[PDB]
RNA sequence: AUCGAGAGGA
């Protein structure tokens, strides 16, 4: 989408990668609430995805391998947020009949 | 009022095994007395046209109409939650033809391209610059298929005949056999398309289309694939006949030599058993070691003769064409038609001595050799000898029995599972609970 | 039961138009001609004569459904020309070709019947 | 209590259906019987009973 | 119909090709289907994996 | 014996005379256990290694293992066996002329084909099944091709102009009774 | 087809729309090639080839099983004497456009059967017909203007859809509404 | 099977050694053990031919079978011994006796 | 931008067939001509039957089906007759139909063959092809002693697109590029394929060298008649009918353009 | 039952050729030579004569209902 | 008077024909 | 009664016939014969639209 | 002028792994001047090539003799002067890969530009200075003419 | 019209 030339140096500061991934993780919510039970259950429900997110979207791979620009990274964060929220189960889903 | 075009109907084939067995369709009125289906939806219905009937239900209110439209229409069913992959895919002639169409050396004249572009429902009306210009303007099949692919989706796949070394030698990105599929920015840059790329497996083009685009765009993708490819196939054609079942004389000689060797190896193992030279391998009775070894020899013979048949086929061979596309058949079916039908089994064992120490009164007693116990050494093109015929009937009868007997047990299991779980639901607190409101899961899945 | 009368493949129903012209809005100088009660016999000759015209940029036809009895012909022209004019000229060329083939066949028959 | 189906209406759809109905043999095992063994093609049917002609349903 | 020629059968409106071998009850053509049974007067020895007898011989 | 059987209509020599001459023997399944069967007289010839040298009986023709409906199948030794079973069912569902005197019969349902043909490709067992005389089908020119896609997943395209000429046309008779 | 290859007629084309050989033969029936490879009904292909020889020569072809005197190579050689390609293929022309088809098509006489299963004996529809005395639900069967059964498996399917209003309609409003 | 005796043998690895009998697991190791073993055994049956089913379906079946603290069979002896109401029970089996 | 100037060369001409080559035309035109021979050349055929007596062993629809297939000599009369849709009469008149009657009773121990000679027409130029002054008459039915067939029939103008009984052909051979120079067909083993009768290759050459510039330009026809029309009248009727279809279309197109 | 009027495949008249075909098989033509004498050059027309079964001759063994 | 392999195929079908001329298909009924 | 007439039952406004292929429908269409469409009905509410 | 790369090539091999396709063949060629290595799939049915043929290869961003961009739409009626008229075989494609020997600390000395002409692939590799005109996802024209 | 039986389709 952003015509990234892999062979040129990027304008994307690695600190924007670190901060952006920290801020994105806070928007991917499966257990709501500020109490420590909610907070722990939220951390657990998203642990493996957050490990995958941090390891895929780390500053070194963004610099050496993916070479994304700032506008492309800003787009990627919004894409991930939108696609995660669309993956959450809808109340009323008859998951037992589906499993059977 | 009478039912009319664009009415929403539930369409159902029994047995109703899963949610894709009842889907919402739009009505189109047609002459003649049958219901008519697009061929991609035959897979989720497990339908075919050998005499099958299906049931139509017309929802009677704007509320049930809206419910069927918003939940159960076929486009929304393209991906199943059972296995996070497409439930419907390109099939039969469209799949064999799309495999042929995307070969590197398919070239289309101007008038043929302008014919094909009448069947893209989503064509922007612009004719792309032909891949070849100066000697004669020619479009490739990949170039016209690229106009079918929706959006700007990106997808890497391998064709079914991709070598296992090619990903590591030279030419990795310039595949000599055209066996690496890259779709990039919505263009099919390279690669032959088969069931690996357009079938129901995860990461196929139809899966990525459904994930990146709507259900509606993917509905148009399936439709445009079928209409374009079926109208090219009126030019290219496809067939099968006797000429696809025949091998060359070298292949037949190598097959006959391999069979003759396997039979001599069984005679050798029989002689070692009779002389008590055969030593039991651990944990097995001598009889079971003898059976294991004879079955090893005859399976190696079937595999080697099948490989010899498979490697003999030209790229024009129509069985090969249907196998590499994945549209129908298998390498074993080719091997049985051309080379060797092989060992017949009952209850996982060679043909029993249903006569006293004999399989048939045509054999001598205690004949443990391959012909006696039901190794069919002929192919279906050579035709079976009478004992091979009767042993192959003994084998096929077991498949007919299993097909008739397995169904009650499995359907009872399906019933009991539904009745155990039917009220288990995701609640608005996102916990999963039963009807007595007990927590089964605090979050669905986990 | 639901057999259509066999004449429905070539007789117009009351008020059915033989030909309708619609502009293709997505590219300039383009039209769809919808022709009722016709088949590949006219579609294929009209399409092929249009492709003989150097001011025609696109010509194609389809039978949308083989149980229906209509064809769609799509034509695009260069902006100095018109798809309606192309379609009219194509039909005139076909009529002239068939008139010449007819006269030449009568001559060939007369020659064959008496040396 | 009596065993059923011993007499049937002669099938007249086609001449082969008539001839075959006159040559039909029944094993009174019971259609619902799940045991495969009496349904298998036993070797001793060679030349006595057709290996191919059996109904592909519960029978 | 026994021993009649094709011409006599045609005069009776019968079909020479009809094999017979069936009955007519209340106008319905009824065929008897052969019933398999275990042969009489023969000693068979059987065993079963889960009963109070090791072997049984039945006649 | 063959030379006497070839004039069976003149010399009244019969199958019964062949059994009375001690040439043919009826053998039961229980006696077959004790019999040694040649599949053909070619098994009786001397060979570079002798499998058996003490045969007691020979088959007349191996195809006699088939029944009525399976005998209609041409080249059944070249098919996967379930497909022979399916033909042995579907051959009983084929329309033909079911009996010659159908015009006097008041069967509740009857299908009669207009133009039955005998098959161009026949087994020799079909002679005795009278299939030559009450056939149930038509020799059709078949192309194996994809064409327009209306034959996919076990469907067929028919020539409408052949159907106009009466190809596979049939008459259906239903009989009603009242008292 | 006698080889367990069954199907319903999908469409009918007139003779001008069917594909044609250079001599003007069109198929009576076109069958799909995907019917063959997993079924392995090679007897069907050999029947077709033998029938093509049979019709050219004017002889009823022998297809008795276990006849070592008949094989595919001998049939192919006989066919080559009548001016056809030895494996039964022919060049077909597309009926709509007249262009030659790139692939040559396997074509020949094959015996076909019309089965008693016809669509006009099976088509059914209901809206507000008669009901049973006891349960007041729709009658059972075509011959009673009956309603189709919406069964427990269909119920479970609509539960898994979450289609609660449609499930209510089919299991109440469309069957036995009462107060 | 005799899991408790084998686990206590001197050179047996007591961490990894396991039965395929789920009632033995439930007796020796308890309800959460049989929750994991039942998932393993169903996964092995479903995946033997290379088929794949999304984990959450297996998880939900195994949780349904184990949420009551004992092995609940997918049979009248399990399903119809829950606290579910009598009309739900009668739609399954034992219809008249339940009522 | 313009029309072809096609050329014709008749190589055989008989009462049964005409063989001819068209050259310097397009494949689409050649195919539409072939299609019109089958579908859109009109002839006269029986299309209405009334049975007064039928004691034969064949049911009435069987007899009527068979009568519809009997070819009637159509040559100069079919251009004069109206279609019954265009005609002004209430049902039938000489301007849109030909009347036929048949009346046969078997009174003898020998089986009476009822044939296209027992059809008697009211118009002397429209008769069964076999009745024209060798080939035998078409068998309609066989009557046993005491069986009778008596019927009246009307024959109507129509063309093979409506029903195959109105198809005048008995086979249309069509071929182009006899030696596969255009490679429209591609043989896996060209040496296996028998030569076309129109081949110009020597017997050591399996197919011509590829022509990258050529296109179909010469077409070989064998048009065989069922006898209702002379073969050359089939061809000339087809050319007139296709030209008429195009002229009718242009009349409607020019009205539609003027309406826009 | 009775010989079709037309060859199903191509529309050639064959309903006038059956009695001639029988009158050539008597006089010892082969079926091939008999079909060739009748001008049945395409195998689709040959199929019609070679595979026909004249069951009407059997139906004529039954006396009619009316004298 | 041995039946040689060239005569065998006609011989055995003469035998089978004689059987069916004698017995027919419903003899057991 | 429970399984036969409550958990499932026969329904009005339903139809059944042989299916056949149609490559020219979209995946979401169904081709319906005219006699079925003439026999089945939908109760459309009358409005000024 | 819109030309990206021009050189004269000698056909060193044809289909060395064997004939993978019937109408298309893979040339292996070497430059005389810039010492480039070329792999090229060619429609040899319409433009046959023989072992040891010599040809001139131009890669261009546009066919127009004046610098003018291409919209990639087939207009056969465009009468502008076009360099295609100096050549015999012309293809249109896009650059899909540029590989090189670059390291973490050094730029590439050698480059390898990959182009797909509707699935007819090309790899042109050699000294990086000759390939700086190639950019991934750029459309390019191949123009080829045999030399006597 | 019901009940029972049998034969079939996917
Ligand atoms: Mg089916
Ligand atoms: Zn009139
Ligand atoms: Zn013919």
């Amino acid at each position: 989408i952003f015509h990234i030339n892999p062979r040129l140096p990027s304008d994307l500061h690695p600190i924007k990668v670190v901060e952006g991934v920290k801020e994105l993780s806070k928007k991917l919510v499966i257990v709501n609430g500020d109490d420590p039970l909610s907070r722990q259950a939220q951390e657990n429900a998203t642990l493996l995805f957050n490990i995958h997110l941090r390891s895929t979207l780390c500053s070194r791979r963004m610099a050496e391998e993916f070479r994304l620009s700032g506008e492309a990274f800003d787009w990627l964060l919004g894409e991930i947020e939108s696609k995660f929220n669309q993956a959450i189960a809808h109340p009323g889903e008859m998951v037992g009949a589906l499993a059977a | 009022r009478h039912m009319c075009d664009g009415d929403i109907v539930i369409f159902n084939r029994q047995p109703t095994l899963h949610k894709m067995s009842m889907m919402g369709h739009r009505v189109r009125i047609l002459p003649w007395s049958t219901f008519r289906l697009n061929l991609s939806v035959t897979t989720p219905y497990n339908a075919d046209f050998d005499g099958d009937e299906m049931n139509l239900h017309l929802p009677q209110s704007l509320e049930t109409r809206a419910e069927i439209q918003e939940l159960a229409m076929v486009p929304r069913m393209i991906v199943t939650p059972q296995s996070n992959r497409p439930v419907m895919g390109i099939v039969q002639d469209t799949l064999t033809a799309v495999r042929k169409f995307t070969k590197r050396d398919v070239f289309l004249e101007r008038g043929e391209v302008m014919n094909l572009l009448m069947f893209l429902s989503t064509w922007d009306g612009k004719v792309p610059q032909p891949a070849i210009l100066k000697p004669r303007p020619l479009w490739t099949g990949k170039q016209i298929f690229s106009l079918i692919i929706p959006g700007h989706i990106n997808c890497i796949r391998t064709h079914s005949t991709h070598p296992d070394d090619e990903d590591s030698g030279p030419y990795k990105h310039i595949s000599p056999g055209d066996t690496k599929v890259v779709v990039e920015n919505g263009e099919l840059i390279m690669g032959i398309l088969c069931k690996k790329s357009l079938g129901t497996s995860a990461g196929s083009l139809v899966h990525i289309s459904y994930l990146e685009m709507g259900h509606d765009i993917t509905r148009l993708f399936y439709s445009n694939i079928q209409t374009v490819i079926n109208n090219w196939l009126l030019i290219e054609g496809h067939t099968i006949g006797i000429g696809d079942s025949i091998a060359d004389s070298k292949t037949y000689q190598d097959i006959q030599n391999t069979i003759k060797k396997a039979k001599q190896d069984v005679i050798e193992v029989i002689e070692k058993a009779h002389n008590n030279e055969l030593e039991p391998t651990p944990g097995n009775t001598l009889r079971q070691t003898f059976e294991n070894q004879v079955n090893r020899i005859l399976n190696d013979a079937r595999d080697k003769t099948g490989s010899s048949a498979q490697k003999s086929l030209s790229e024009y061979n129509n069985f090969k064409s249907m196998v590499v596309s994945g549209a129908k058949g298998s390498k074993i079916n080719i091997s049985q038609v051309i080379a060797v039908v092989g060992q017949q089994n009952v209850e996982g064992k060679r043909i029993p001595f249903g006569f006293k120490h004999r399989t048939l009164p045509h054999f001598i007693k205690d004949d443990y050799g391959p012909e006696s116990r039901g190794f069919v050494e002929n192919s279906y093109l050579a035709g079976l000898t009478p004992t091979e015929f009767f042993f192959h009937a003994m084998g096929g009868r077991e498949g007919l029995i299993d097909t008739a007997v397995k169904t009650a047990e499995t359907g009872y299991i399906q019933r009991r599972l539904i009745k155990s779980m039917e009220s288990v639901m995701v609640k608005y607190d996102a916990t999963v609970r039963n009807s007595i409101n007990q927590v089964v899961q605090l979050r669905y899945g986990e | 039961m639901n057999a259509p009368p066999a004449f429905e493949s070539f007789l117009l129903f009351e008020g059915e138009k033989k030909i309708t012209i619609n502009k293709d809005t997505k590219v300039p100088n383009a039209c769809l001609f919808t022709i009722n009660k016709e088949d590949h016999t006219l579609g294929n000759i009209i399409k092929s004569q249009l492709l003989k015209d150097p001011q025609v940029l696109f010509a194609g036809y389809k039978v949308p459904h083989p149980l229906e009895h209509k064809i769609i012909i799509r034509v695009q022209t260069t902006p100095d020309y018109s798809p309606q004019e192309a379609f009219t000229n194509a039909i005139t060329d076909l009529i002239s070709e068939l008139s010449l083939l007819e006269e030449r066949f009568r001559v060939a028959i007369k020659d064959k019947q008496e040396g | 209590q009596a065993r059923a189906g011993v007499s049937q209406v002669l099938n007249r759809l086609t001449f082969a259906s008539t001839l075959s109905h006159l040559r039909r043999l029944n094993s009174p095992i019971g259609r619902d019987g799940k045991l495969a063994k009496p349904r298998q093609l036993h070797n001793t049917l060679w030349g006595m009973v057709c290996p191919a002609e059996t109904p592909e349903g519960h029978a | 119909l026994n021993g009649l020629t094709d011409r006599d059968l045609c005069e009776l409106n019968e079909c020479p090709l009809d094999p017979g071998g069936y009955f007519i009850i209340n106008g319905s053509e009824k065929v008897l289907i052969a019933q398999e049974k275990m042969a009489t007067n023969t000693v068979y020895v059987f065993a079963k994996k889960d009963s109070k007898y090791a072997y049984t011989g039945e006649c | 014996h063959i030379d006497q059987l070839k004039e069976r209509e003149y010399n009244n020599y019969s199958w019964q005379d062949l059994v009375a001459s001690g040439v043919v023997e009826y053998i039961d399944t229980l006696e077959e256990e004790t019999v040694m069967l040649a599949m053909t007289p070619d098994d009786l010839q001397e060979k570079e290694v002798a499998y058996c040298s003490t045969y007691t009986h020979c088959e007349i023709h191996p195809s006699m293992i088939l029944g009525v409906c399976a005998s209609i199948i041409p080249f059944p030794d070249h098919n996967q066996s379930p497909r022979n079973t399916y033909q042995s069912a579907m051959g009983k569902q084929a329309m033909g002329v079911y009996i010659t005197n159908f015009h006097v019969r008041m069967d509740t349902l009857a299908h009669v084909l207009y133009y039955p043909q005998k098959p161009l490709v026949t087994t020799r067992s079909m002679e005795y099944l009278r299939f030559r005389e009450l056939p149930a089908g038509i020799n059709s020119i078949v192309a194996i091709a994809s064409y327009t896609g209306y034959n996919q997943e076990d469907s067929v395209i028919m020539n409408r102009s052949a159907v106009d000429r009466g190809f596979f046309r049939s008459v259906f008779y239903r009989s009603y009774k009242e008292q | 087809s006698r080889h367990g290859q069954k199907g319903t007629c999908g469409i009918q084309y007139r003779q001008e729309d069917m594909p044609f050989t250079c001599e003007g033969i069109t198929p009576d029936i076109i069958i799909n090639p995907h019917a063959i490879p997993s079924r392995m009904t090679i007897g069907h292909l050999i029947e077709c080839l033998q029938g093509k020889v049979s019709a050219n020569k004017g002889e009823i072809g022998d297809a008795t099983p276990f006849n070592d005197a008949v094989n595919v190579q001998k049939i192919s050689n006989l066919l080559s004497d009548y001016g056809y390609h030895l494996r039964g293929n022919e060049v077909l022309y597309n009926g709509f456009t007249g262009r030659k088809i790139t692939s040559q098509i396997f074509i020949g006489p094959t015996y076909y059967q019309r089965l008693k299963h016809m669509v006009d004996d099976k088509i059914h529809s209901r809206a507000r017909g008669p009901i049973q005395i006891l349960n007041r639900q729709p009658m059972e069967g075509r011959s009673r203007d009956g309603g189709l059964r919406f069964g427990e498996m269909e119920r479970d399917c609509q539960i898994a859809h979450g289609a609660a209003q449609f499930l209510r309609e089919r299991l109440f409003e469309a069957s036995d509404p009462y107060q | 099977v005799s899991l408790m005796r084998v686990l206590s043998e001197k050179d047996v690895d007591p961490v990894r050694t396991t039965s395929n009998d789920i009632v033995e697991i439930f007796t020796v190791l308890g309800i959460e053990a049989v929750r994991k073993a039942l998932e393993r055994e169903l996964y092995h049956v479903i995946s033997f031919d290379g088929s794949y089913v999304n984990y959450r379906h297996l998880a939900l079946l195994c949780d349904t079978m184990t949420c009551r603290g004992h092995l609940m069979a997918i049979t009248r002896h399990g399903v119809n011994r829950q606290d579910t109401g009598p009309l739900m029970k009668c739609s399954f089996e034992e219809t008249v006796d339940v009522l | 931008p313009y029309a072809n100037q096609p050329t014709v060369r008749i190589t055989e001409l008989t009462d049964e067939n005409v063989k001819f080559i068209i050259e310097n035309t397009d494949l689409a035109v050649a195919n539409s001509i072939r299609r019109v021979f089958i579908a859109e050349v009109p002839i006269i055929a029986i299309d209405w039957v009334q049975i007064d007596a039928n004691s034969s062993v064949l049911h009435d629809e069987f007899i009527a089906h068979r009568l519809g297939l009997i070819p009637l000599t159509s040559d100069d009369i079919v251009d004069k007759l109206q279609y019954s849709r265009d005609c002004t009469c209430e049902e039938f008149c000489p301007e849109c139909s030909v009347e036929f009657t048949l009346d046969v009773r078997c009174n003898e121990d020998q089986t009476r063959h009822v044939t296209s000679r027992d059809l008697i027409s009211n118009s002397p130029r429209v008769i069964p092809v076999t009745s024209r002054n060798e080939q035998d008459d078409i068998l309609i039915v066989k009557l046993r002693k005491g069986q009778e067939l008596r019927l009246r029939a009307y024959a109507k103008k129509g063309f093979g697109k409506e029903h195959a009984k109105w198809n005048p052909t008995a086979g249309v051979a069509f071929e182009y590029d006899p030696d596969n120079a255009l490679r429209h067909t591609v043989y896996p083993k060209p040496e296996e394929w028998p030569k076309s009768e129109y081949s110009e290759l020597d017997e050591d050459e399996s197919q011509a060298p590829y022509d990258p510039n050529g296109k179909p330009e010469r077409f070989y026809y064998n048009v065989e008649s069922c006898g209702s029309l002379r073969p050359e009248t089939i061809v000339l009727s087809a050319l007139s009918g296709l030209k008429k279809k195009l002229s009718d279309l242009q009349t409607q197109l020019s009205h539609e353009i003027q309406s826009d | 039952m009775i010989i079709p009027v037309r060859c199903f495949t191509c529309g050639k008249i064959v309903g006038n050729k059956w009695e001639a075909y029988l009158g050539l098989l008597q006089a010892e033509y082969t079926e091939g030579d008999a079909l060739d004498a009748l001008g049945l050059k395409r195998y689709c027309c040959r199929r019609m004569l070679l595979a026909h079964v004249d069951l009407i001759e059997k139906l004529l063994n039954y006396a009619p209902l009316e004298k | 008077d041995e039946i040689t392999p060239d005569l065998w195929q006609e011989a055995c079908w003469i035998v089978i024909s004689s059987y069916f001329d004698e017995k027919g298909l419903v003899r057991q009924q | 009664r429970v399984r036969g007439n409550l958990m499932g039952k026969r329904v009005d406004f339903s139809a059944r016939t042989v299916i056949t292929p149609d490559p020219n429908l979209s995946i979401d269409q169904v081709g319906v014969p005219r006699s079925i469409a003439a026999n089945m009905t939908f109760a459309e509410i009358v409005t000024p639209f | 002028a819109g030309i990206l790369f021009e050189d004269i090539f000698d056909v060193k091999d044809i289909d060395p792994e064997g004939k993978k396709f019937d109408r298309v063949s893979r040339l292996h060629c070497e430059s005389e001047s810039f010492k480039m290595d070329l792999i090229l799939d060619v429609n040899i049915q319409i433009y046959p090539v023989d072992l040891g043929d010599k040809f001139r290869l131009v890669i261009a961003s546009t066919l127009y003799e004046d610098g003018t961009l291409d919209d990639g739409e087939y207009n056969p009626t465009d009468d502008r002067p076009s360099r295609a008229d100096q050549f015999e075989y012309v293809m249109y494609g896009k650059v899909y890969r540029i590989e090189g020997d670059e390291t973490s600390t050094e730029a590439a000395t050698r480059l390898s530009a990959y182009v797909s002409y509707g699935g007819l692939l090309m790899r042109l590799q050699g000294d990086a200075n000759n390939l700086h005109g190639f950019e991934v996802d750029s459309r390019v024209y191949l123009l080829m003419k045999k030399l006597a």
